[PDB]
RNA sequence: AAUAGGUUUGGUCCUAGCCUUUCUAUUAGCUCUUAGUAAGAUUACACAUGCAAGCAUCCCCGUUCCAGUGAGUUCACCCUCUAAAUC
RNA sequence: GAUUAACCUUUAGCAAUAAACGAAAGUUUAACUAAGCUAUACUAACCCCAGGGUUGGUCAAUUUCGUGCCAGCCACCGCGGUCACAC
């Protein structure tokens, strides 16, 4: 099925069941459906902590490279992952998130202890 | 036959498989146009109760009436399905008893 | 039973059992072969025994047979470059026949067991997906992995029927 | 050496040779059949373009593919005559030959 | 019913009330299922014990209430084991019930695991041509100059304060859609005490 | 059609059809406790109502996708050449 | 709605993934996700709670009565004419 213009792009299909999620890696064009045709498999993504308390994630990196370097755009969970494993820098939004995560709980930090005070 | 003259001719063709009275269909509904009965053919011996209806496919058949005693009339709605009955000839549908306007066997 | 005489030939095991596999070059192979003649034997055995084994593993060459145009049987193969190679095979049994045909335009053990290699790349172990091309389908029939909600229902506490219960 | 068509080099028999500078040859393959598992010759027809109008129906012609179909149905040209219908030079010997019979002795040139 | 053999059920097996009804063959020997036709159901029932009735035909386990499933009771279990093959019968081979060949099958798997059956274990080959252990994969990398020094790997993982000028002028771009202006975050992730 | 079985005759053998036994799906009758999971109009017949495509300092880009159906039906695969599109 | 033997709620959310757009924080999405309905299926379970169909032979399994070639029955062969394991 020829696309009007498009591209391929290196993204999450889901799998898996009901409240049991498990991803695939694939490289795909962009507008083909996101469990659909696919070009090739890159790796998978397993969410749920195992019985050793992983995630455990495969990266095809030899033909990630490959798809990258054939012009292969890359979504927003996959170019997170690639920074968690060490192969992309950290994304700018997972260090934005950590530090709005650090001003949350410095917040609560602080209403704690001024309830206790109070007490 | 010959390997050349079986190559020639190719696989064989199964007849293509005839669709019985309900056209290949589980039952279907019909409207009672009149009750009577029929003879068995030899060595059989009664009067089996019998009815003419409308199918749904604008065809119309002899049904028959399974257990002991109806209450069915004309104009009446009933389910048929197949299954010939053995001693009469040309009755291949069989009234369903519990559905629509046909009721189940008072029993004894 | 089977029709014919040696009904072995029209068996796939016996046609699998060819080892000529022709170079990319080879286009077309003729048969010059005679029907009747003593020093013409091993060439009609080559036709009735190894010209289906040949076919089968070389599908895409065009085989072509002629019988008695000529005094003496010959096999004839044309190339994509144009070249043709010639090979009298009077006298010759339809083993040395095979033998020779490989030797000159069969590929060799070392480049056929190098295409077996790159088709193992195409079915990579890791991949998960339909029996048909992948090991596994899911991740959950890995050990130690979270287990199919179909075989082992989840906790409570990992089901949205139940998160969204509790946070509403 | 690139083309567009798909049989590159075949051989056939001339079965016609009506039309201007195109000569009909009919190709034969083996195709099995996947019941019997058995051979069968399964026959094609092409024409090829004959410049000199050199060809007899009944020789056996090698076809190449042209670069691109010059006609709707021309898409090679005869290459070589490979046995010319009733004179046929056995190519073993190079003597010209009459079936299975020399017209002439390989001895005569030693 | 209670089998005084629940505890130590191998001992069943070695009575004299066992050997007079089952002898030297196995305990489904003289079973047969009761059904239509010359060609069976391809499942045996589902169980024999239906909320503690017993049906008419129990299978050779349920027909015997000293016979106990258990991974220790390797005696039993070789009797549903293909002594020539290793393979454990279906379950229309011996007529059991679909309940009790689940329990069979986890049995001898136990039984396996832990020694107790003998079955075949294969030779195989190594998983590695070569047993090398010099590649970086798992040996040292040679650390990077920012993790010695202890810095960021790039310099713009860290928060930098903006110029004020650059600030009034986003105060400008943005004026009336603005939040409060953050600080720098905490060097480290807090914790509720 | 299988490890096969029933049925032609006063009887036997041969041939032969039909049917039985196995495994699925839909519908019907009667009946039915729980949990998890998968799947889920007969009809290319007609459709009330609501929603299903926006984004963005204006331009553009997107709404040609996804989702749906199976009416029609050798436009789906390989090779050659070569646009548009991504890098 | 009609029609057919054939019959799922005029739910929620963009939190995950995918898509569109944006430099970006982000925004949108009946895709999707998480729920609702239904023995159509699979898996597991239950102190209390089992039904449906068969019982002449093929083919596992019938006592006593009523009926009397009638009423009725069978997939095939057949059963019922007063001892019917076939209604
Ligand atoms: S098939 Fe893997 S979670 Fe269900
Ligand atoms: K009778
Ligand atoms: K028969
Ligand atoms: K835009
Ligand atoms: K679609
Ligand atoms: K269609
Ligand atoms: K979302
Ligand atoms: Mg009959
Ligand atoms: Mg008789
Ligand atoms: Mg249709
Ligand atoms: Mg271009
Ligand atoms: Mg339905
Ligand atoms: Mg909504
Ligand atoms: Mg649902
Ligand atoms: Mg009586
Ligand atoms: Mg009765
Ligand atoms: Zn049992």
């Amino acid at each position: 099925k020829a696309y009007r213009g498009g591209h391929l792009t290196i993204r999450l299909a889901l799998g898996g069941c009901t409240n049991r999620p498990f991803y695939r890696i694939v490289a795909a064009h962009n507008k083909c459906p996101r469990d659909g045709r696919f070009v090739e498999q890159l790796g998978s993504y397993d969410p749920l902590p195992n019985s050793h308390g992983e995630k455990l994630v495969a990266l095809n990196l030899d033909r990630i490279r490959h798809w990258i370097g054939c012009g292969a755009h890359l979504s927003k969970p996959m170019e997170k992952l690639l920074g968690l494993a060490g192969f992309f820098p950290l994304h700018p939004m997972m260090i934005t998130n950590a530090e709005r995560l650090r001003r949350k709980r410095a917040r609560e930090v602080l209403l704690a202890s001024q309830k206790t005070d109070a007490e | 036959a010959t390997l050349n003259q079986m190559h020639r001719l190719g696989p064989p063709k199964r007849p293509p498989r005839k669709l019985g009275p309900t056209e290949g269909r589980p039952q279907l509904k019909g409207v009672v146009l009149c009750t009577f009965t029929r003879k068995p053919k030899k060595p059989n011996s009664a009067n089996r109760k019998c009815c003419r209806v409308r199918l749904s496919t604008g065809r119309e058949a002899v049904c028959f009436i399974p257990g002991e005693g109806h209450t069915l009339q004309e104009h009446q709605i009933v389910l048929v399905e197949g299954g010939r009955t053995q001693d009469l000839p040309g009755v291949k549908l069989t009234v369903v008893r519990g559905k629509y306007d046909c009721g189940h066997v008072q029993k004894k | 039973p089977m029709k014919g005489r040696f009904p072995i030939r029209r068996t796939l095991q016996y046609l699998s059992q060819g080892n000529v596999v022709f170079k990319d070059s080879v286009k077309v192979m003729t048969v010059n072969y005679n029907t009747h003649g003593e020093l013409g034997e091993g060439a009609r055995k080559f036709v009735f025994f190894n010209i289906p084994q040949i076919q089968y593993k070389n599908p895409w060459v065009q085989i072509m047979m002629f019988k008695n145009m000529t005094p003496s049987p010959f096999l004839r193969f044309y190339l994509d470059s144009g070249e043709q190679v010639l090979v009298d095979v009077e006298t010759k049994s339809n083993k040395e026949i095979m033998e020779h045909i490989r030797k000159i335009l069969g590929k060799n053990e070392e480049t056929l067991r190098e295409e077996e290699e790159e088709k193992k790349q195409l079915s990579h172990p890791a991949n998960f997906g339909p029996r048909k091309y992948c090991l596994r389908e899911c991740i959950c029939e890995v050990e130690g992995q979270v287990p199919c909600p179909s075989l082992v229902p989840l906790p409570k506490e990992m089901r949205g029927k139940y998160k969204a219960a509790l946070k509403a | 050496v690139r083309s567009s068509v798909h049989a590159r080099w075949i051989v056939g028999k001339v079965i016609g040779t009506k039309m201007q500078k195109t000569a009909k040859v009919r190709v034969t393959r083996l195709v099995l059949d996947p019941y019997l598992l058995k051979y069968f010759n399964k026959r094609k027809t092409y024409f090829a373009h004959d410049a000199l109008q050199q060809c007899t129906v009944g020789d056996i012609v090698l076809l190449r593919a042209l670069p691109v179909p010059r006609a709707k149905h021309v898409k090679h040209e005869l290459a070589e005559i490979v046995f010319k219908v009733g004179k046929v030079i056995d190519p073993v010997t190079g003597k010209p030959c009459a079936g299975t019979t020399y017209l002439e002795s390989p001895l005569s040139s030693e | 019913p209670i089998s005084p053999y629940k505890d130590e059920p191998w001992k069943y097996l070695e009575s004299e009330e066992y050997q007079e009804r089952y002898g030297s063959r196995p305990v489904w020997a003289d079973y047969r299922r009761n059904h239509k036709g010359g060609v069976p159901p391809q499942r045996t029932r589902k169980t024999c014990i239906r909320r503690n009735k017993v049906v008419g035909n129990p299978c050779p386990i349920c027909r015997d209430h000293k016979l106990h499933v258990d991974f220790r009771n390797v005696k039993l279990l070789e009797q549903f084991v293909c002594a020539h093959t290793g393979i454990i019968f279906y379950a229309p081979y011996t007529g059991v019930c679909v309940k009790q060949h689940k329990r069979l099958t986890q049995a001898i798997q136990k039984a396996r695991d832990h020694g107790l059956l003998i079955y075949h274990i294969p030779q195989v080959e190594p998983r590695d041509l070569d047993f090398s252990t010099s590649h970086g994969a798992v040996s040292a990398t040679p650390p990077a100059p920012t993790l010695v020094s202890g810095d960021p790997w790039y310099p713009w993982y860290n928060w930098k304060q903006p110029p004020e000028r650059e600030l009034s002028r986003l105060r400008r771009l943005y004026q009336g859609h603005l939040q409060e202006e953050s600080g720098p975050p905490p060097e480290s992730m807090p914790k509720m005490p």
